[PDB]
């Protein structure tokens, strides 16, 4: 049984040997590197007096959101840095926040394992709570709006569910990962989505089935990260070991690892632009450095935040870049 | 409030009448046989103008006591207690003032001649009531009235942190009230009687040197009545500022006594000032 | 700009100024994170101190607002959370003194006070509580006399040879939780055996708190 | 049990049809060079026509 | 002073 | 979310008459408040405005000084204070709540309006006053400014207003590019600076009404004269 | 001999004397 | 005028030179490092910039004593006079703040919670500007140029009489400067240091009972290093004030060693105050 | 202070 098992691993991963012909580095020599690219500060958004831990795009490319510790959910106003919302928040420890694609709703969750549900066009005008979504036995690390009614999140209790925000309960459960799930993306189709976990496995997911599509082991550790490539096939994802690595839904193997010697600390959060030749990642040692998709090489240094960079996102037109750190300030970058 | 409240409101009323009938006497002989012509009387007049203006504001405290709760609005709030607070700080000014001038009265007498002028004598006064402006105007800006437990209350509001700016006022006020006058009016009238043995003129006989014991002894009696009046409130204030204290009858009562102390000084400040003045006792003799 | 954007900034100043009051009153207050394991008592402790996500208790003693953060519902890996809370003033450690007779339930082959050990280890040489210092809770002292009277101390821990004596095997075991600690110069463990009294148990918090903003303050003023 | 349906997974990850990483590839740098000229982030973007401008 |  | 105003009744010219009205099932702090007047016989008219916090404060050139505006937030309710009122001043006063932030819709929820009766700049132009129109062909309803209101953001504001007969009037069209909140997919609003079209497909008998074509680029709010349709 | 009679007319004028 | 001026240009030279280079190092430290966000630094970037306007008016000094009198004219000779006497009381003013912010973070926690915020810091540090303004602006109106032995002389005047208010100034400025500030200093940092030697977690260990010595020895020397340097100044103007004193080489020599002292506090406290604060040690070592 |  084991055994049997070690021996299928064995010829599934004779099988990504034996598929596997050319390297990605030797056929992407052709094209030609990128260069420096240089990124200023638009805006210097304030208004947290605590750590921040996550911010959504809206779809118009104007709004978004942020998650602090002060409890409060702010939502902003990135050209005129006014704030449209400030929504406050019963448990103060949040990890993550999401925003709508219609722009109705907006989503927290953190360690106190419920998924809060907040209506943003409604007639009183003060942001209520509509829906509080609860079940999880371990911390709400992720989750992001299928729809108005939809929403997948992770938890810490290694399961990852689809919730009916009208029903209030889980439609669909998935379950599989060893350790607990730290993000989640999903596809711009919205047929299926990938969750990396902390043995080292970011597995696929098929919101329609229910059952696990594929899973890749080229991680050393843990996955912090995962982020969509724009058509849907691909996902580069972060780890603590310092690397980053590209992974293809088609090719079921490894694409690309970015790794550099000096850099030891963890990336946080992974992002891609409008084409998805770049790609840009938050790390620990307070610096942010934009990569290639194909090239693999650094396009440029973002600097400036004080305290550790806890997630980084690139909006829906890639007009701009907003880093998050913890040192209670949303920077712009251009 | 059987006996107590009854006895508090009969004390206060009679430090009242007696502070109130002898400042506007004393006021009145100025007015009408002096005419402020000489710079000691100047003194004396402006000590027995600040004695009014703080002996008006104690009907007031009367009626906030027997009352519980503040009527009057928050304007006349802001000016009792900014005329309160002036006046105490006007009337120690003038007696420091008044200390001073008897100072180089006695010791520095060739320069007395340039310091004892009518023109130096307002300047200094008007110096005074100036200084004393710097504690009259914030107290007055800070001044509203809170509603406390269903009662108007008529107090001070300070800024955030209110404790430190509370607590930077009552010092300010123990120091510059009781701390720097009681120094300055020891060493100066001190030094004053150590100057007048000194002098042989008040020596040498007995006639004379009865004179000189009736002069040291209304000097310390003047000393002792400043100390003895203002030093128990202002320790008893540091006292309930530093530690909380139960609320008891015999605290009320106490507490009481040491303001009707404070005012009382102010109350006796023409008696000991201008009733034992010679020259009034001149001006009285005369008419 | 336009009316709307006008109001809108005026708008904007209206959520600074809330936001402003709602972080100076949030700086004011104590944040404790309460640990050990579940049957160490953390309700006991939590009910006296008053009189499946985080619980937080609010409770005022001597002006001073009190934040408790009870993470013992998560089954969940501490160590990728646990990062959250760095800006903490002080670690609240419950544990029980009866534990070293009462075999973990888990798979019934170690000992709970060795457990505890291990947690205590862990808790203690993290990288996020370098300055945050532990306060310790020893509790059930009562039923630990009875235990140790009945029972002696040398058959959980072989090594130790000290005499059967009450205090001797408190002032041991406080001894042991103390060696565990790797950095005693930055990092404090304060340590009490847990009372009925519920004054007691306030004031030993407020004392180690206090002691706590003491440092904090002498860290902001650089004397430290 | 467990084991069994760990086993079972690994049956239905196993049989899945595998593409040529090498066309995969030439799809992957069409997207990326068909939209280079859409994506703001690789062509800087004039000032009008940027909405970010200094204040 | 004091006020009362 | 319900506005009611109580203090009417008759005036008499030279007096004094504080109105106030009361908030319910909504944030009474959070929306800016303005007070509209309607003749008649004449469209309606604007009056004044107070912001969320009492930060701001407008009023028109004409009812400048005489006219007071407060607000209290613990209490949820809106005061006017009336000072030397004259003859022109009978119209029935409406209370609006108004929230501005990126994609908001002010001007969206309209009080009941109390009567007053006494007893002795951008202009906008309405070129129609009335339409003849049948149920079931496309309306065409042309407003017109006297100042392009297209602002250098982008944002147009031209806010289109519908008064039905014996109701309070309700927003149909914010900012010319989205419907209003509970507004349906008939109404249609199109057109640039100094010329805007509006266009009702599948005509309905409740859509039958006053139309007002309202600017918002600068104070004083001033509005247009008022396209009434019949059967 | 004349500051003795300065203090003796600065304490006739304050009246001390 | 031939090693004793060469002698005193050269010891006010150096002093002026240490002072500002101190003064503009730590103000350049704090601006392009701290920015100003925290409480502490923005005392001690107050200090800074009062020792430094402080340190200032000394070429201005030097040029006078050089030349024997005041070329620079009747205006910048009540600037320069206004910025000493001002920046004096700001210097000392800020040390008395520092020793209470310093005492309220120590005795006093849960308040220090209230107190030690950026918003207090900049209140309670424009209210020291605002009540050195008061010794600020009228020595500026007082300060004119009187021809003196055919030499221009900056200094002050004052009303008729000129003795009275002058050695009012001086007395004035030595209370305000020396008596209570001495106190206040000595008092709140000798409970401070009861206070922490109270505290459980500095005892215990050899190291920690280390650290606590040297925190004990940072403020002795910080409260020595203050009373030893304004104290001679002070009594030596009080002596020169009370007793007239034959003008001598060495009394010159003491009285430009006392004015040295008591500049060179200023010059000293960048090197006490921010140079050995450990916040700013890991700033130069990061860097 | 003092000035010379
Ligand atoms: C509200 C009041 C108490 C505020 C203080 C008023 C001040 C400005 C008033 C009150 C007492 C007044 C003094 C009273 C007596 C004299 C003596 C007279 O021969 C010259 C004017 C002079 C010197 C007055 C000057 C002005 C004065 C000082
Ligand atoms: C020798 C005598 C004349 C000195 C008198 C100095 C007096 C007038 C000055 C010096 C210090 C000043 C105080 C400084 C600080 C405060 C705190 C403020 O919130 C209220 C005003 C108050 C209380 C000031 C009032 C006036 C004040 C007390
Ligand atoms: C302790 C601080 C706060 C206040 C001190 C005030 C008093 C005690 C000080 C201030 C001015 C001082 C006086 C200054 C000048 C003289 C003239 C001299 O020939 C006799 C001593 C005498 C009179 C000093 C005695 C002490 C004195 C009166
Ligand atoms: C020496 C003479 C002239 C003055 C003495 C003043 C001081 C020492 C006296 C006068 C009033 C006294 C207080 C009167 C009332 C109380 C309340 C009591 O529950 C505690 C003691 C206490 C607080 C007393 C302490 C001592 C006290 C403050
Ligand atoms: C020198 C000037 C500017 C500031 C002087 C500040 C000192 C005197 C102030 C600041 C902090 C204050 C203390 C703050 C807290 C308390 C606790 C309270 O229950 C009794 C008063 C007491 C003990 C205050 C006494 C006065 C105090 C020590
Ligand atoms: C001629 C000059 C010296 C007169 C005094 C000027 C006063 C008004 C100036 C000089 C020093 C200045 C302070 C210096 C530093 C800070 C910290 C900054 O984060 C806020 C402003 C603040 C608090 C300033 C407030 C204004 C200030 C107090
Ligand atoms: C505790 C600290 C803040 C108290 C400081 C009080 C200072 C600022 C006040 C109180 C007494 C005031 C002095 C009172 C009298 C005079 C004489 C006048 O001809 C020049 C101004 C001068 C010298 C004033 C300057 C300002 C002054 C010294
Ligand atoms: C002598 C006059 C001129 C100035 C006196 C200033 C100093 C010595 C005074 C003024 C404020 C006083 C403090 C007032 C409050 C407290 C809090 C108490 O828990 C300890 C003592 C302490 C700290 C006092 C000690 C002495 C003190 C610091
Ligand atoms: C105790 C230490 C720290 C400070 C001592 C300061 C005082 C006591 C010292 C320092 C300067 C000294 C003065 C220096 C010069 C003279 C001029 C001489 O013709 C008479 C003595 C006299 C006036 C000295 C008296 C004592 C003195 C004032
Ligand atoms: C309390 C405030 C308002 C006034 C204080 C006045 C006192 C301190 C002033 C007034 C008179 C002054 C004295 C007047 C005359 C002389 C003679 C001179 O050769 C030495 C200074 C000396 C001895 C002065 C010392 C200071 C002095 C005593």
């Amino acid at each position: 049984l084991r055994q049997e098992a070690e021996q299928l691993k064995n010829q599934i991963r004779d099988a990504r040997k034996a598929c596997a012909d050319a390297t990605l580095s030797q056929i992407t020599n052709n094209i030609d590197p990128v260069g420096r690219i240089q990124m200023r500060t638009r805006r210097t958004l304030r208004g947290h007096l605590a750590k921040i831990y996550a911010m959504h795009w809206g779809t118009d490319s104007r709004l978004l959101v942020s998650a602090s510790q002060d409890g409060k959910l702010i939502i902003w106003d990135s050209y005129t840095t006014n704030k449209v919302h400030a929504i406050p928040l019963r448990s103060s420890w949040v990890m993550t926040c999401a925003y709508a694609p219609s722009g109705n709703y907006v989503a927290c969750g953190g360690l106190d394992n419920i998924c809060s549900i907040y209506n943003l066009k409604t007639r009183e005008g003060n942001v209520r709570v509509s829906r509080e979504l609860a079940g999880h036995t371990g911390y709400l690390s992720c989750c992001r709006f299928l729809d108005d009614n939809q929403i997948v999140t992770s938890s810490g209790d290694t399961t990852c569910a689809l919730w009916d925000i009208e029903t209030g309960q889980q439609t669909t459960t998935f379950t599989g990962h060893t350790g607990d799930v730290m993000s989640l993306s999903l596809a711009p189709d919205t047929r299926l989505f990938v969750s990396g976990a902390c043995d080292a496995s970011a597995k696929l997911w098929d919101v329609r089935e229910g059952m696990c599509r594929q899973t890749f082991t080229g991680h050393e550790s843990d996955i912090n990260a995962i982020c969509f490539f724009p058509n849907g096939n691909a996902f580069a994802t972060g780890s603590d070991d310092a690397t980053c690595r590209l992974f293809d839904l088609r090719a079921d193997q490894e694409l690309m690892t970015y790794s550099h010697d000096n850099i030891i600390c963890g990336i946080t959060s992974v992002s891609f632009s409008k084409s998805g030749r770049l790609l840009l990642a938050g790390y620990d040692d307070f610096n942010c450095n934009v990569w290639d998709a194909l090239k693999a090489d650094r396009a440029g240094v973002l600097a400036g935040h004080d305290n550790r960079v806890s997630c980084l996102g690139v909006t829906d037109d890639g007009m701009a870049v907003a880093t998050g750190s913890w040192d209670s300030f949303l920077k712009i970058w251009n | 409030s059987m006996i107590t409240a009854i006895t508090i409101m009969a004390l206060y009323s009679i430090v009242c009448v007696v502070g109130l009938f002898g400042n506007f006497l004393v006021m009145y002989v100025i007015v009408r046989y002096t005419k402020m012509k000489t710079a000691t009387n100047i003194y004396i007049f402006n000590l027995a103008l600040a004695d009014a203006l703080a002996t008006s504001t104690l009907p007031f405290q009367s009626v906030n006591y027997l009352m519980g709760t503040w009527p009057f609005g928050t304007i006349l709030c802001k000016i009792v207690i900014s005329i309160d607070y002036y006046n105490m700080f006007t009337s120690i000014f003038t007696l420091c003032t008044m200390s001073v001038d008897r100072y180089i009265a006695v010791c520095h007498p060739v320069k007395a001649l340039d310091f004892r002028t009518p023109r130096n004598a307002k300047i200094i006064n008007v110096c005074n009531w100036i200084l004393s402006s710097a504690i009259g105007l914030p107290v007055m800006f800070m001044a509203t009235t809170k509603y406390r437990q269903g009662s108007i209350d008529c107090t001070l509001t300070f800024s955030h942190p209110t404790w430190y700016w509370e607590n930077l006022l009552k010092i300010c006020v123990f120091i510059f009230a009781f701390i720097m006058p009681v120094l300055i009016i020891t060493v100066c009238y001190g030094l004053m009687i150590l100057r007048l043995k000194s002098v042989r003129m008040l020596s040498g006989s007995k006639e004379k040197d009865r004179n000189l014991r009736r002069i040291t002894r209304m000097v310390l009696v003047v000393v002792a009545v400043f100390i003895v009046c203002w030093t128990p409130i202002h320790i008893y204030v540091i006292i309930k500022a530093l530690v909380t204290i139960p609320e008891t009858t015999f605290q009320t009562v106490s507490w009481h006594f040491c303001i009707a102390l404070g005012y009382t000084n102010s109350c006796l400040n023409p008696v000991l000032y201008a009733f034992l003045d010679e020259n009034f006792k001149r001006c009285f003799r005369e008419f | 700009l336009s009316a709307e954007d006008k109001a809108a900034v005026e708008r904007s100043k209206m959520i600074d100024r809330n936001l402003r009051e709602d972080g100076e009153k949030a700086a004011r207050e104590v944040k404790l994170l309460l640990l050990g394991a579940g049957e160490s008592g953390k309700s006991t402790i939590v009910k006296q101190m008053k009189i499946t996500g985080i619980v937080e208790t609010h409770f005022t003693f001597k002006d001073l607002h009190f934040k408790m953060f009870d993470v013992g519902a998560q089954r969940s890996e501490r160590k990728k959370w646990i990062h959250c809370f760095e800006g903490v003033t002080a670690i609240i450690f419950c544990v029980a003194l009866s534990d070293y007779d009462l075999v973990l339930a888990e798979d019934e082959e170690m000992n709970r006070m060795h457990e505890s050990m291990k947690l205590f280890d862990s808790i203690c040489n993290n990288k996020w509580f370098t300055d945050t210092s532990i306060i310790l809770f020893l509790n059930k002292k009562d039923l630990f006399e009875e235990k140790i009277k009945k029972s002696p101390l040398t058959i959980c821990y072989p090594e130790y040879a000290g005499s059967n004596t009450y205090e001797e095997a408190a002032a041991y075991i406080q001894c042991q939780f103390e060696d565990l600690n790797k950095r005693k110069d930055t990092k404090e463990i304060y340590t009490h055996f847990t009372c009925s009294t519920d004054t007691k148990n306030v004031q030993f918090v407020f004392d180690a708190v206090t002691d706590v903003i003491i440092k904090n303050n002498l860290k902001d003023c650089g004397l430290f | 049990a467990q084991a069994r349906k760990l086993v079972e997974q690994l049956k239905m990850e196993a049989n899945i049809d595998r593409i040529k990483v090498s066309k995969a590839a030439a799809d992957l740098m069409a997207y990326c060079e068909a939209h280079a000229k859409e994506d703001p982030l690789l062509t800087p973007v004039p000032a009008s026509e940027n909405p970010f401008r200094e204040k | 002073y004091p006020w009362f | 979310v319900q506005l009611v105003e109580s203090g009417g009744g008759l005036v008499q010219p030279g007096g004094s008459r504080k109105l106030s009205c009361s908030a319910s099932g909504f944030a009474f702090s959070s929306f800016g408040m303005h007070w509209v007047r309607q003749a008649p016989e004449k469209g309606l008219e604007w009056v004044a405005y107070i912001s969320s916090g009492s930060g701001t404060i407008y009023y028109a050139d004409t009812v400048k000084g005489r006219f007071t505006i407060s607000r209290d937030d613990p209490k949820n309710t809106l005061f006017l204070q009336m000072t030397s009122l004259r003859s022109e001043d009978t119209a029935m006063y409406y209370c609006v709540r108004s929230i501005y932030y990126y994609g908001s819709s002010p001007f969206d929820f309209w009080g009941q309006g109390t009567t007053l009766t006494v007893s002795a700049d951008i202009v906008m132009t309405q070129a129609t006053s009335s339409v003849p129109v049948t149920p079931g062909e496309s309306v065409s309803i042309s407003c017109r400014s006297s100042k392009s209101l297209l602002h250098s953001n982008g944002n147009t504001y031209l806010y289109w207003f519908l008064q039905r007969p014996g109701q309070s009037p309700q927003l149909l069209i914010y900012r010319m590019s989205n419907l209003a909140s509970g507004v349906p997919d008939r109404f249609s609003g199109s057109g640039s600076g100094t010329a805007f079209t509006l266009t009702i497909s599948r005509l309905e008998a409740e859509d039958v009404g006053v139309y007002y074509c309202m600017q918002h680029l600068e104070y004083p709010l001033t509005f247009g004269a008022g396209t009434k349709l019949e059967l």
